């Protein structure tokens, strides 16, 4: 594909579907052909007006989130997963993820201490769980041996 | 009979060359079961609609309303799904320690220590219910706001006469629109947000929403007993009615 | 009562206390919506502290209203007299985001503007 695949796809649904909330309830599947054709402004946008009519689809908010996080916007990309998560329970992966995120970008808040204790609880003793405790306490060589 | 019709719904799904038709029934489907408050079953069938069927249906004035339809019972279905976990954890708070009166010097400190350890677990349980508070809101709010047109309102006009659906959408906001307002206002009233209860009047009589005539005469009035109720907690706190420093 | 202000069956003596401004609290409690609409529109209009307040109280007033007892008559007139106030409101409601962070202005904790 390229732009021109891309952006010509916008007259095909156009001339089927032209009310506004059907307009941009397609956004979500019009950004899902940008974050193919490497367009992450243009992407953004579009998944951004799906959300505006379709506000509660967690995929579509984890969508945003891990477009966010290419974007390296952490503050966006963390609130993006918490809307995916706060709706649906089950994707165990975003509480990790958000427990990942907030120990990497700031610990003085204890809501990263927060997110990290559940994420254990979700993945009993995995590798990664370790990692992150330890990165929480990196934010002292006695410390780290205790 | 239940199964006849959420057994019609895999034979629909089965092949993606009737997704637009498999959506479309499924949505019936699920504005029966709605009607009835049946959300496991409601769901049951949300989840055999596989979790990618919008991006490849793309568009008929029937199609556009369906997957509009669709995400309106998911802004629904959340909104329960996020409501009876919160309401589960409130019926769950940490219970004071027991009192021994008369107590031995050993009962003496294995309280020092009940009453203390007590004391960080109705913190958390606040700290729980505060995110569970942040979150079942803001689904009520996607509900009651729903974007572009409001709650199982059709944003197309060029579809084919369909009495039943649009009659059914017009019901279902009368069922479920007072019935999800109520609900936050005993969330925020649960949570001490009186301030933001009584904006609930803003909410509903609002001319961007005119959700005040999804509402019977006598809703109403129940609502305006439920928002004079946080009012007087706001009293006792010193505030005026609304919430407002008294200078 | 000045001296239950200035400060259960406390709230049967706020019941009586509640005779001024708080007066549209006992109305909406003695079922007497229409008075509860008349007062509530009264303390809407000499609002001129708070916006978000004045925001509130018409739209209480309104709900009041409707959830009353007027003749579709009174009602059409009410809702009518009614739409006008939230027609200028509206606009200091639709203050662009840009020139309020600029001007360095309060979201809500702001006073109703005038023209």
């Amino acid at each position: 594909r390229s732009k021109a695949d891309v952006e010509r796809y916008i007259a095909s649904v156009q001339g089927s579907t032209p009310s506004p909330r059907q307009k941009s309830m397609k956004g979500f599947y019009f950004a899902k052909l940008y974050y193919e054709a490497k367009e992450y402004d243009l992407a953004k946008k579009y998944i951004c007006t799906y959300i505006n009519v379709q506000e509660r689809d967690p995929k579509a908010h984890r969508f945003l989130g891990l477009l966010y996080e290419l974007e390296e916007n952490t503050d966006k990309a963390v609130e993006c997963y918490r809307r995916s998560v706060e709706l649906n329970p089950t994707q165990k992966d975003l509480v990790l993820k958000i427990a990942e995120l907030l120990c990497k970008n700031d610990v003085t808040d204890g809501r990263a201490k927060y997110w990290l204790e559940r994420a254990a609880k979700l993945f009993p003793g995995s590798p990664a769980i370790y990692k992150l405790k330890e990165q929480l306490l990196d934010c002292g060589w006695n410390k780290l041996f205790d | 009979e239940d199964r006849l019709k959420i057994d019609v719904i895999d034979w629909l799904v089965f092949d993606p060359a009737q997704r637009a038709e498999a959506l479309k029934q499924g949505n019936a489907i699920m504005r029966k079961f709605l009607a009835s408050k049946k959300h496991e079953a409601a769901k049951e069938v949300f989840v055999k609609i596989p979790q990618d069927s919008i991006a490849e249906i793309y568009l008929p004035a029937e199609d556009d309303n369906a997957i509009r339809e669709h995400l309106c019972i998911r802004a629904y279905l959340e909104a329960h799904e996020t409501f009876n976990e919160w309401f589960k954890h409130m019926n769950s708070v940490p219970q004071k320690p027991a009192l021994i009166p008369q107590p031995t010097f050993t009962e003496k400190v294995a309280h020092e220590h009940k009453e203390k350890k007590y004391e960080m677990d109705f913190g958390i349980w606040k700290g729980h219910l505060d995110a569970l508070t942040a979150d079942v809101k803001e689904k009520m709010y996607n509900v009651l706001l729903f974007v572009d047109g409001g709650w199982m309102v059709d944003v197309r006009e060029d579809a084919k006469e369909d009495h039943e659906r649009t009659h059914q959408m017009v019901l279902l906001r009368k069922l479920c629109l007072p019935m999800l307002c109520f609900l936050l206002h005993t969330i925020l009233h649960s949570t001490g947000q009186y301030q933001e209860c009584l904006q609930l009047a803003d909410m509903v009589s609002s001319e961007r929403h005119k959700l005040y005539l999804v509402f019977s005469k006598e809703e109403l009035r129940k609502l305006l007993q439920k928002l004079r109720e946080s009012s007087l907690m706001l009293l006792d706190q010193g505030l005026d009615p609304l919430g407002y420093e008294i200078q | 009562l000045f001296r239950w202000y200035l400060e259960q069956h406390g709230q049967l003596a706020n019941f009586l206390q509640a005779h001024e401004h708080l007066s549209w609290l006992h109305e909406i409690n003695s079922q007497e919506l229409e008075k509860a609409h008349a007062t509530l529109l009264g303390l809407a209009n000499m609002e001129t502290r708070y916006f978000a307040k004045k925001k509130t109280l018409l739209g209480l007033s309104k709900l009041a209203a409707l959830a009353s007892d007027f003749s579709e008559d009174m009602l059409q007139e009410k809702i009518e007299e009614m739409a006008e106030q939230e027609r200028f409101l509206l606009h200091q409601e639709t203050l662009p985001e840009q020139l309020l962070a600029e001007k360095q202005l309060n979201l809500s904790a702001m006073p109703v503007l005038t023209a």
